């Protein structure tokens, strides 16, 4: 299996501050990156920092999976153009969940069944508390 | 804009060192490529480990793509050379009249970008298409 | 790149050997790192840089003549203050119809002139032999 | 005959003080070499040195033939990296009447002749002497 | 079983750097001496220091092995003359894996029987490999 | 010692230009080649006015010594340059294109060399004869 690199891209420092979570329960990633998209960034600049990443990953050959914050929105569309061109693999909704349970079996799920995994235990993870 | 790409199968092949440079560069005439109308489904990235292996490289990329049925109109050989290479400008430049396609001159050849990328996207559709039947 | 079924030839110079046995062993290194076996790893020596380019042709129709054909080849030298030979070796691609690696450092000074460097021309000629292959 | 180098591969000193008392016996030697592994080397920066050498005098057509101290060990362990790759010859267990004679027959037998030679004078070198 | 005492005594710095050697496989020896031989030493004036470390350590109660590298010169010599008028014990031709034996097993068996085991382990420790 | 060289033929092709540092080459060159046993029969030595009518001059020679019926084996192209880049680019590809190895024996210096001769003849002798069958 090859190695894999997951890309976060969110609205402001949502992925900067969802990675830096994760960090306190599993500890300091590598093959993680955070791009966030602020008020007042081009979007067409933006989406070319995040193809050079992935070309460079690709060149890396490593496959490359985005989480992204929102369907819909500027980071999610970031996210479609880059599974348009380059075939990467993409899910939405990302939570402190999902994240954990990605970086902690990466290496053991090809990427098709990690996806539908983390996709499991995230909405799973969402509960209304009674009493 | 005035060139069509859309029939068109453009091959990339780029140097793995001075990667981030590299990646821009290759982002560049990714980008390009696809404004003249040219696929994602034909646009073809492959790696070499330096610039000296880009002419053969390219060759070696040509012949694997025609015996898969699927033949390159053109190649961008994309390499990042840092005085800190005169023969390769030679063979990459042979290379047009040895493959019978355009090879676009893809090395920067500094002592010390994305537009500089696009050049050589806009330069392979053109080159494809301008002298055609 | 699995190297396992792969022939490779290390063509070179006698001149300045202290640093070419250095680039040697780097090269020899990676070789056997990428799975390439002892017995297909050929060394054969020329007495300078110029007698590289056709020193590797002699080679490879000689291993050809043997019936043990190399899958690429490394010409490694060492000059030190030769561009005609970076031109040579670079057709060479062509005619021989096997990646040939520039290992030929070209210095100002001896200091500048190792093992990493040599080791990158072994990954490579691993990586030319195979990636464009139907394996 | 193609003329011999010897490389002496050993623990520590062993190799370095083994050659000076031959050499106080049969003079300075020259294609003698010696590698010395000592606490604190690492394996395979010393076996990268070894290779080194080896590449050098085949290079310079000489057949090479390696002495080493100890059958086990790093030193040994070289050794026999050495012969897979480069099929250099490889003796044990060396002792002084061993390296004189292979130093002062060096000429006259052939690599093979010569070890066998040189392994049944090592063995007869050692005696317990009760008087 | 009284506590033993080696004396290595060899041409120049063999018995050094022997000790040296066998230092980094099996740690600092005490109670190990080596002398040395070198061109332009007086035999005579060897032999004396030689028999002053003998009768020094007698006076502490301590078994002596001597240890030589070669059968015949002038440190064989020396030893023979001390076997002569002290009794200790002497064995020829030593190697690495004779003295490291000797040294970890030197509280274990009678000077005899150490000999004749360490003899036996250092024969069988020279081998040429084929392959 | 090494390379035998008795059934070779050797051909030395020098120019006339720096005459008296262009015999002492030719005769270092001369010297080593005896010594790795080639016959004085055996050492064609023949001139060119300049360095540039080497490579050409080499051909004719070549073919010139088939039609003899008497073929070299190798040959050394010597010439003596002080301040030509061109020149080694055709005594390069020559060993190509006659199929013998061509052996640069041309200095390029800046100012106003026995020994330098001698390894061009230890060079032509072990090219001629290392990789044969």
């Amino acid at each position: 299996m090859k190695e894999k690199f997951v890309l976060i891209i969110t609205h402001g420092d949502f992925g900067k501050g969802l990675l830096s979570g994760a960090e306190v329960i599993i500890g300091k990633q590598e093959n993680v990156h955070t791009v966030g998209l602020n008020l007042g960034d081009n979007i067409e600049k933006v989406a070319k920092e995040v193809m050079r990443i992935i070309i460079a990953k690709l060149a890396e050959d490593k496959e490359i999976i985005i989480v992204v914050d929102l369907f819909g929105g500027s980071p999610f569309n970031i996210a479609l153009e880059m599974m348009k061109t380059f075939d990467v693999k993409v899910i939405t909704g990302i939570n402190m969940p999902m994240l954990v349970e990605l970086l902690t079996s990466i290496n053991v799920y090809d990427t098709t069944e990690l996806l539908e995994n983390i996709s499991k235990i995230g909405k799973d993870g969402i509960k209304v508390i009674e009493k | 804009m005035k060139y069509d790409g859309s029939k068109l199968r453009i091959g990339i092949l780029h140097a793995r060192w001075n990667l981030e440079i590299i990646a821009a560069l290759v982002a560049g005439a990714i980008k390009r490529l696809q404004e003249f109308g040219v696929k994602a489904e034909n646009i073809i990235i492959e790696t070499v480990p330096g610039s000296f292996e880009l002419p053969y490289g390219s060759k070696l990329f040509v012949e694997k793509q025609k015996r898969l049925g699927k033949p390159l109109d053109a190649i961008i050989p994309i390499g990042v050379l840092i005085k800190g290479c005169d023969s390769t400008t030679h063979q990459l430049m042979k290379l047009n009249f040895e493959l019978g396609i355009p090879v676009i001159f893809g090395v920067l050849t500094c002592l010390t970008m994305h537009n500089h990328g696009e050049d050589w996207g806009a330069a392979a559709v053109e080159m494809a298409t301008k002298f055609n039947l």
